[PDB]
């Protein structure tokens, strides 16, 4: 594979620390009053 | 909050206001019906949504006519 | 909701009577009963004999028989706009 | 085959995409 | 009119299921009456409590839970002298009822009508009538 | 447990037709399809069945063969009592059946 | 507080119902607070782009991948024995054997083999090398870009349409019947004519030569002479090897029928024809109406004529052209089902008809695709029905359709429901009634006493397109009849041969097993209409509910009172019909995949005899086929089908949790949820921590919705291992 | 024959049918002895199931690849008995049902408590109404055209849509 380093850099990133991300921002929109 | 509406069908049998256990509803004076009485609903905030005065209503269709709305900590009949 | 728009010239076409008045005929309104009549039986016959004259369909039909066919259909609207005129007093 | 230059020009074209996406989020959401 | 305070509760030996949190940051409800005995009753909440002869007073979470309670005494004790307030934290105390010393099952006069809609239920309006106008659908 | 006990010794209930064990075979699947049928009675609602009835009694008044005992839905306790019976009876039906077959041909 | 910043109600619920409504409640933007019709109509049409996009970049996404991690050029080489790569794995949770057993496909790292066919389609339309598999990935990645800031254009203040322009019906039906439908038509005939048919037979032809290469010898000579008959001459010849020059013709429009023998797809050069011709007659129908030179139909003026003089349809259509163009929900359900009926006959035309080269020999992909085709069928059309259930509650108007089409409708409500209620309980008591027969009386050791009705109806269709293989004489199965004689200078001969091989899907044979699972099509066809049928005209009101649309579209009921009204919204009439459109589309596809996987065996009398009973089905198919899939892994080691074996369990387990929804109901949960508040709130280190909203037990239709959720993916998710895992281990 | 479909008496498939079914009877009476009551028990299971076959066999049934017999439906008269004079005995049961059921209802309805007729059948009233369902058609049509069949739209309650 060509750029063989990207699926193992991109892969935990997009399964780990986007969706931690997303749901740590979005807990604190639904949370807050203003 | 629940939307309570009676419509001038009442025939002023008292029994929704019986049966509302959150004291929603009461009988003001009215000439319309031969009973010369109606349901009347001041307190709709303290409705949880029971429909028990549905229940109660004989006329054909429902006099009394309970809409679910919003909820609140009343409505939702939440002790915490 | 909010006013539909239709294109200009839109009128109104709705009919209960024996015939629809002759606004449903577009640009043929003026055209009487007896030239859609006529023009009824000869696209009939004009189109039936173009389209026999291909039915064993060629890699080299001629043209001017398939577009002599398409008068087979048209003569059925001749003879429908043919009945409302003659309904119309046209 | 594809190069891994290939790649990055595929990524800057989806960042673009990107950006592009938020702002028409940004804008549906008023 | 307001709530005594200091009228004593009925004796009760504690349960799971009284008031948490939200009666002491929201709102509490609260119920008197008086009783001629000494005697056993079953609390909203959970077991058996004993109202005391003279003036009774609980503390509950819901209204629903103080009228279940006052439509109990009145089935069984014959007690119609039961008075439901609401509490907030504030300390300010909302007397409910009945609200106007008459029970709302019989009529009053001073009352007035709260959402009487003039027509029957079958002739209320469509809902692509009133879409998008703020007109309610009681005619 | 799929494969080596519910798969594997499925067998002979499967291919019991034909042979003294038939009974079983047809009672194995009798019994999937009654708890199947419990599911229409659970995961439905009394409303939609009386609204549903509403149209079949009136083709009977065109015809004016209405009965004079109304018919109505199944009450709300009795379409769960109703899905619950049928539930159980085919679950325990497809494990009578499973188990006999199994346990007859090859104990 | 303010996550629901479209509705009010929901940002002042202090409960979680706040946050999971708000949620489902999103994309309903005619409920939300403070919308009026400009603004409705610009955030769909803002949200049409985004969908758009979403498809483009789906579609680039797909192209990089094959190219990036694919053996396309692998493929291309040697296309029936090298399976297609999907994309790359990349699991940390893998051990070495998974990794060794994922390793196929040629290539030095753990794969997924495609299932889709997007080698045959991108084989077939022109693509040979990785690089421009590339390039479309990168020209779909512009244009998602494109449509993204389209989108975002037309919500600026200057660009924003007006509501004359949002239903200015007439400008684009013109436009999206002649540019839309018709041009983009003539264009792919173009495209086939100009790459895809020079690339077909070894020619290559893209952007740095198509200019300087000529599609056909003569060359837009004859076109412009009359002399079209000459793209016709010279075809490819049968000896014809795709991709190459040998055997290859220099026709580009002749019309043959049948299959390119040795791709057993249609010739690329009758598809050719075939959308120049669609583009043809689509550009006329898009003429058809007024715009703004004063030629062409008012689409009021058609709809108000077309009242029958004898009375009985009423009004007719009058006033029907005001109540479709205000209803957004009456558009979506014709748009819905008109989609149903098309992604059915997508589903049904190509695995009989095959266009793409080689595919029909992927038994998976032609599974697959055709299963795919036919969920997507079921939920268009059951969305149909829901959206117009909701334009009767939310749309319909009686004063403005007086005695219409519509009204009549339902002033004979019903009649229609009565009549779906009668033909489903006859259908439904007859069809089990010979299966059951057919059981009982195989299980006693007698099948000969079966009752086993010959499907002769459609077998004498079959042999009227020629199949000779029922002895039925009638039309082009006739040597000598107008039918067969018209025909046979042009795709007659070529149609013969495709219909009377026994070597594709073309008009498959049938019989009484294919009569009796026809029958059950309809029983599920009939009842699923009943359901949604029952649904729409009782949405407005009923007997229950005579005020039914005061209420809404989904409401969860209207109390204990009057004997119990659980699910008796329009809402509920969809949630019931849900469950049998999954159970048709089950009966569909379970007869699909079993007739052609016993026909790709060689043994399809193993479908004739056991068809005809239930215990046919369950053990010869369900139970027979079931054996390599639940063996991808077990006690002895692991296999590539390992995956599918765990989607399968997963199917299981969503759909039964899905039971838990639809049995249980919520007065059981939220007493258990407040002994669970009181626990938190007595336990010390523990009520340090506090809710900021309070916890309660999901909603009556909110549960209803994750039931149904919960069995349809596990349902999905069950059929998709099985139909994938199956036919991959058997190969046949 | 019709359908590419073979008589079942000159199937070859039909023939090993019936000789798989009596050897398989055959090697079940193998183990008993002649006078048995197992052993009468199999034999005239074996004297029923060649009965059967010779019957089908020459009915004029038609019999598939498979060797079972195979039903024409499409109401060619050559094969109207397996569909359309079995059907045809049907509709005149069902419609017998059908009509003494509803002449029961209406004379329910006249009845001092309706609804107890119903729950208790007055069964010689009942049993009138049984023997005259032999003539339905004639009594129904004739209901039919006489007004008495079919009630008019406007006494029939429906939904207020
Ligand atoms: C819808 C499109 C789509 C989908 C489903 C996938 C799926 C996948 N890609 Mg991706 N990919 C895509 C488009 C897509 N690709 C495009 C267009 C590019 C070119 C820029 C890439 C470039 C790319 C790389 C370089 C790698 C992957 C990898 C992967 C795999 C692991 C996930 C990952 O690391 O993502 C990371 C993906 C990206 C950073 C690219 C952006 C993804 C697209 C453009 C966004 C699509 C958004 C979608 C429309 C909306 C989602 C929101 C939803 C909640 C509504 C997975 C199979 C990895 C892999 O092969 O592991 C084995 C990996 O290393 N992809
Ligand atoms: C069944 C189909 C059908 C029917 C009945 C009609 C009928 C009619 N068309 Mg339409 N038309 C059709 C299909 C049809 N058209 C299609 C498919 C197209 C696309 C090519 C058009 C495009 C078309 C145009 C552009 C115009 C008409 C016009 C007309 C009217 C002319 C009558 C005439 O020639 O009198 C002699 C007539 C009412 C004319 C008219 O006046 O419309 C109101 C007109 O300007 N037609
Ligand atoms: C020629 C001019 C033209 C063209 C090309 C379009 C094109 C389009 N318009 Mg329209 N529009 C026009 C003029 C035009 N418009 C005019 C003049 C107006 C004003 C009166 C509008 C007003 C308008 C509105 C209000 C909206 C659109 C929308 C759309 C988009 C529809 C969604 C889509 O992608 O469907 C694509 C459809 C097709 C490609 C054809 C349908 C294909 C059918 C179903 C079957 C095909 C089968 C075939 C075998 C496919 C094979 C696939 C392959 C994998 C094998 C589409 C891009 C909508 C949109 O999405 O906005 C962004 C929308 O909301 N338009
Ligand atoms: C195996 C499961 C199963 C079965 C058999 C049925 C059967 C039926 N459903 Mg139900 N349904 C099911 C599952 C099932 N459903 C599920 C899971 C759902 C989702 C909640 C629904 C939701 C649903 C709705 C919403 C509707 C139906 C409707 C129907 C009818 C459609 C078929 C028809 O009209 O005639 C087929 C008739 C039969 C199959 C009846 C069988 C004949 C019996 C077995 C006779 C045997 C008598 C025997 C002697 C009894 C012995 C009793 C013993 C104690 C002595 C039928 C009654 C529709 C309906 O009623 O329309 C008319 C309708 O509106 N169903
Ligand atoms: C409402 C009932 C109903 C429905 C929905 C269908 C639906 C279907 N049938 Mg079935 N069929 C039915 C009744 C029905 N059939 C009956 C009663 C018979 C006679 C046994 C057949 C015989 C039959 C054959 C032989 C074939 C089909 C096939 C098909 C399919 C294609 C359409 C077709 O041929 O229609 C057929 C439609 C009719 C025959 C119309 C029936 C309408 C009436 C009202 C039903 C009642 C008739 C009544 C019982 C008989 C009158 C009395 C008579 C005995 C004197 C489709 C799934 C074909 C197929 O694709 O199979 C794979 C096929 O080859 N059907
Ligand atoms: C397969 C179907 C299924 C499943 C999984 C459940 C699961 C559950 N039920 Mg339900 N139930 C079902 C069917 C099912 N039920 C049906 C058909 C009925 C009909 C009568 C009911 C009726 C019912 C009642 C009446 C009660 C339950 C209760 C319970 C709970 C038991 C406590 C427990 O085991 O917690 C542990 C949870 C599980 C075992 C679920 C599976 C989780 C596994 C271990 C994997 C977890 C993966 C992980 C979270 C992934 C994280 C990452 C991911 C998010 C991306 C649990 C939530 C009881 C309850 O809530 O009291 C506690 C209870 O009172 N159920
Ligand atoms: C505890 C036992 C159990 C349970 C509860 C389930 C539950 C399920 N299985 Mg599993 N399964 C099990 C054991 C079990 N399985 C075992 C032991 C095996 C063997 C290893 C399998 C093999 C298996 C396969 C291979 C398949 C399932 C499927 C299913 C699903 C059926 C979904 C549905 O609503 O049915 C709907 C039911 C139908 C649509 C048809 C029912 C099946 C009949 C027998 C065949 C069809 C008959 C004919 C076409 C219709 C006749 C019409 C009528 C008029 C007579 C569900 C997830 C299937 C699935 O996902 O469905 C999509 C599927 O493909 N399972
Ligand atoms: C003899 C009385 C009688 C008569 C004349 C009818 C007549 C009709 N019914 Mg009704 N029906 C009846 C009893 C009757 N029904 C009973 C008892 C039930 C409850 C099971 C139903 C349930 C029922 C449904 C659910 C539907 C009909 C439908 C229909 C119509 C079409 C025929 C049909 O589908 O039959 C179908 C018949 C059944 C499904 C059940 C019949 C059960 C037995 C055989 C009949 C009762 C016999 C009775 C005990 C007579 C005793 C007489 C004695 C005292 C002298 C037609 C209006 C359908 C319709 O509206 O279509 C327009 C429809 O959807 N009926
Ligand atoms: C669902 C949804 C919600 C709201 C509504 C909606 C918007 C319509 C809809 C749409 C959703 C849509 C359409 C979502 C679309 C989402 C997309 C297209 C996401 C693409 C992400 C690409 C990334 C992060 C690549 C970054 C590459 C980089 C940083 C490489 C950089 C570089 C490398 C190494 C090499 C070159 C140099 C540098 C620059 C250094
Ligand atoms: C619920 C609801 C409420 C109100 C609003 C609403 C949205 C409109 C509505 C929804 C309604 C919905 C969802 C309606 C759904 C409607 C559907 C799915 C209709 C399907 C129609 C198919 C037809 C007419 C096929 C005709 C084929 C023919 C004639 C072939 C002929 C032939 C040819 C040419 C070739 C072969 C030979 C033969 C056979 C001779
Ligand atoms: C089908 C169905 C009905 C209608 C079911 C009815 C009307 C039962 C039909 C019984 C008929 C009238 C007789 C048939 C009875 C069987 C032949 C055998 C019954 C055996 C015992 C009754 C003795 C409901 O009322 C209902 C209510 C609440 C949730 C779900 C449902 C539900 O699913």
């Amino acid at each position: 594979m060509t750029a063989a380093y990207l699926p193992s850099i991109l892969v935990p990133i997009i399964g780990l620390i986007f969706p931690g991300l997303v749901m740590a921002f979005a807990f604190i929109y639904i949370e807050q009053d203003e | 909050s629940h939307s309570v509406k009676v419509y001038d069908t009442c025939i002023g049998c008292t029994q929704c206001v019986r049966a509302c256990p959150c004291d929603v509803l009461e009988m003001v004076s009215w000439d319309g019906c031969k009973a010369g009485q109606i349901a009347s609903a001041p307190r709709t905030e303290d409705c949880i949504g029971c429909k028990r005065c549905e229940t109660a209503c004989p006329t054909d269709f429902l006099s009394v006519r309970v809409y679910l709305g919003g909820e609140t900590t009343r409505s939702m009949g939440l002790a915490y | 909701f909010s006013p539909v728009p239709s294109p200009e010239g839109t009128k109104e076409t709705y009919w209960e009577t024996k015939a629809p008045s002759s606004d449903v005929l577009g640009i043929g309104a003026g055209v009487s009963s007896g030239n859609f009549a006529a023009a009824s039986v000869f696209a009939a016959l004009v189109g039936g004999y173009c389209t026999g004259q291909v039915i064993p369909l060629t890699v080299e039909p001629n043209p001017l028989f398939l577009a002599g066919s398409f008068l087979l259909p048209y003569s059925w609207a001749l003879h429908v706009a043919a009945w409302i005129q003659k309904n119309n007093g046209k | 085959m594809i190069s891994d230059t290939q790649i990055f020009i595929a990524l800057i074209l989806a960042l673009v995409s990107l950006v592009l996406a938020i702002r028409l989020g940004r804008a549906l959401y008023q | 009119e307001t709530l005594n305070l200091q009228i004593p509760s009925p004796t009760f030996e504690g349960s799971t299921g009284g008031w948490l949190r939200a009666a002491e940051v929201e709102e509490k409800y609260a119920i008197t009456w008086t009783s001629p005995k000494e005697q056993v009753f079953e609390m909203p909440t959970g077991g058996a409590a004993i109202m005391r002869q003279g003036e009774n007073l609980l503390y509950l979470a819901r209204k629903e839970q103080c009228l279940a309670l006052a439509t109990q005494v009145k089935n069984s004790f014959k007690i119609t002298d039961y008075k439901v307030y609401r509490i907030f934290p504030s300390g300010e105390v909302q007397y409910l009822h009945p609200k106007d010393g008459v029970f709302p099952e019989k009529v009053n006069a001073g009352r007035v009508g709260v959402g009487n809609v003039s027509h029957s239920i079958g002739k209320n309006l469509n809902p692509a009538q009133i879409k998008f106008t703020s007109k309610s659908f009681n005619g | 447990w799929l494969r080596d006990f519910l798969w594997a010794q499925a067998s002979q209930v499967i291919q019991s037709y034909g042979s003294a064990l038939s009974a079983y075979g047809l009672i194995f699947l009798g019994a999937h399809f009654i708890w199947a049928f419990s599911l229409m009675f659970l995961f439905s609602g009394r409303g939609y069945w009386q609204e549903l009835i509403e149209s079949i009694v009136w083709a009977h008044n065109k015809l004016n063969v209405a009965p004079a005992i109304q018919p109505r839905a199944l009450s709300i306790t009795q379409g769960r009592a109703v899905g619950l019976a049928h539930y159980l009876l085919g679950g325990i039906g497809t494990t009578w059946a499973f188990f006999l077959a199994r346990i007859i041909s090859v104990g | 507080t303010k996550f629901p910043k479209f509705s009010q109600a929901l940002a002042q619920d202090p409960a979680t119902r706040r946050i999971w409504y708000g949620l489902a409640t999103a994309h309903d933007l005619e409920s939300h607070d403070g919308m009026t019709e400009e603004n409705l109509y610009q955030k769909i049409f803002a949200s049409h782009f985004g969908h758009l996009a979403v498809i483009f970049l789906w579609t680039s996404g797909n192209l990089f991948h094959v190219a990036w991690q694919g053996n396309f050029e692998q493929w291309v080489l040697n296309p029936l024995k090298v399976k297609p790569i999907a994309h790359a794995i990349w699991d940390p949770h893998f051990g070495q054997p998974a990794v060794k057993a994922f390793t196929k496909g040629g290539v030095s790292y753990p794969v997924n083999i495609a299932t889709s066919g997007v080698y045959h389609w991108w084989y077939t339309i022109g693509m040979r090398s990785n690089t421009d598999l590339y390039a479309g990935s990168l020209f779909l990645l512009f244009l998602a870009g494109v449509f993204l800031f389209a989108g975002w254009l037309h919500l600026q203040p200057k660009f924003r349409p007006g509501l004359s322009w949002f239903k200015n019906n007439e400008s684009r039906l013109n436009h999206h019947l002649s540019g839309l439908f018709g041009f983009s038509s003539l264009a792919w005939s173009a495209h086939l004519i100009h790459v895809a048919i020079p690339e077909a037979r070894g020619q290559h032809v893209c952007w740095d030569n198509f200019t300087k290469v000529a599609p056909h010898p003569a060359g837009l000579q004859p076109f412009f002479t009359g002399n079209w008959g000459a793209y016709a001459a010279s075809p490819d010849t049968t000896n014809h090897i795709f991709g190459t020059s040998e055997g290859a013709g220099t026709a580009i429009l002749t019309f043959l029928g049948g299959f390119h023998p040795q791709t057993q797809a249609l010739w690329l050069t009758d598809i050719a024809h075939h959308h120049l011709a669609i583009g043809v007659v689509f550009i006329f129908a898009g003429h058809m109406y007024r715009t703004n030179w004063g030629i062409g139909h008012s689409l009021k003026e058609i709809l108000d004529a077309h009242r029958p003089p004898g009375g009985r349809l009423g009004a007719g259509h009058k006033g029907i052209f005001e109540t479709l163009t205000n209803s957004l929900h009456f558009q979506l359900g014709l748009a819905l089902a008109s989609l149903g009926v098309i992604t059915s006959l997508v589903a049904q035309h190509m695995y009989a008809l095959p266009s793409y080269a080689f595919i029909a020999k992927d038994y998976v992909t032609q599974s697959a695709l055709y299963t795919h085709h036919q969920y997507i069928a079921g939920f268009l059309m059951v969305g149909a029905f829901a959206h117009g259930a909701i334009f009767f509650v939310r749309d319909y108007d009686p004063e403005q359709n007086k005695n219409n089409v519509l009204a009549r409708i339902l002033d004979h409500k019903e009649a229609i429901i009565s009549h779906l209620s009668w033909v489903s309980l006859f259908l439904g008591f007859h069809t089990l009634g010979i299966y059951v027969h057919n059981d009982v009386v195989v299980a006693f050791g007698t099948p000969e006493k079966q009752i086993l009705v010959e499907p002769v109806f459609a077998q004498w269709i079959q042999a009227s397109s020629g199949k000779a293989l029922y002895g039925f004489d009638v039309l082009l199965s006739s040597t000598n009849s107008v039918a067969a004689n018209a025909s046979s200078n042009i795709w007659l001969p070529g149609w013969l041969e495709a219909i009377n091989s026994g070597k594709n899907s073309l008009f498959l044979p049938i019989g009484p097993g294919d009569f009796l699972i026809h029958h059950a099509i309809a029983l599920a066809l009939h009842t699923t209409t009943l359901i949604l049928v029952k649904g729409a005209l009782d949405a407005r009101g009923s007997k229950l509910m005579p005020d039914k649309k005061d209420f809404g579209y989904a409401f969860p009921c209207d109390g204990p009172g009057r004997g119990g009204t659980c699910d008796i919204s329009a809402w509920d009439a969809f949630y019931l019909s849900m469950f049998w459109m999954l159970n048709t589309i089950g009966w569909v596809t379970f007869y699909w995949h079993w007739k052609h996987i016993t026909i790709w065996q060689g043994n399809a009398g193993q479908f004739n005899e056991s068809s005809t009973y239930i215990m046919g089905w369950l053990r010869d198919y369900l139970w027979l086929n079931s054996s390599p899939l639940i063996n991808g892994y077990n006690p002895f080691g692991m296999n590539s089908l390992s995956v599918w074996s765990w989607m399968f369990l997963f199917g299981h387990l969503i759909w039964a949790t899905g039971f838990m929804f639809l049995i249980s109901w919520r007065g059981y949960w939220q007493e258990l949820i407040e002994t669970l508040v009181w626990a938190h709130e007595r336990t010390p280190l523990a009520n340090l921590v506090r809710w900021k909203d309070k916890p309660v037990a999901l909603s009556i239709v909110q549960a209803r919705l994750v039931g149904l959720i919960h069995f349809t993916a596990g349902y999905i998710f069950t059929y998709a291992a099985f139909v994938i895992a199956s036919t991959t281990g058997k190969f046949g | 024959d019709v359908a590419g479909l073979t008589p079942c008496g000159e199937s070859k498939e039909f023939a090993r049918r019936l000789d798989g079914s009596v050897k398989k009877l055959q090697t079940r009476l193998s183990k008993y002895e002649a006078g048995t009551p197992p052993a009468l028990a199999l034999q005239k299971q074996i004297d029923k199931t060649k009965n059967r076959f010779d019957r089908y066999g020459k009915a004029g049934l038609l019999c598939g690849t498979d060797g079972l017999p195979h039903l024409i439906t499409d109401g060619r008269w050559t094969h109207s008995g397996e569909f359309v004079i079995p059907g045809l005995l049907f509709l005149y049961v069902a419609g017998w049902i059908g009509w003494v059921g509803r002449s029961y209802v209406l004379f329910a309805r006249t009845a001092d408590k309706p609804t107890e007729k119903e729950i208790i059948i007055d069964v010689p009233v009942a049993l009138s109404f049984v023997s005259t369902g032999f003539i339905w058609p004639f009594s129904a049509f004739k209901e039919f055209t006489s007004g008495n069949l079919i009630v008019p739209a406007d006494e029939i309650t429906v939904s207020p849509r």
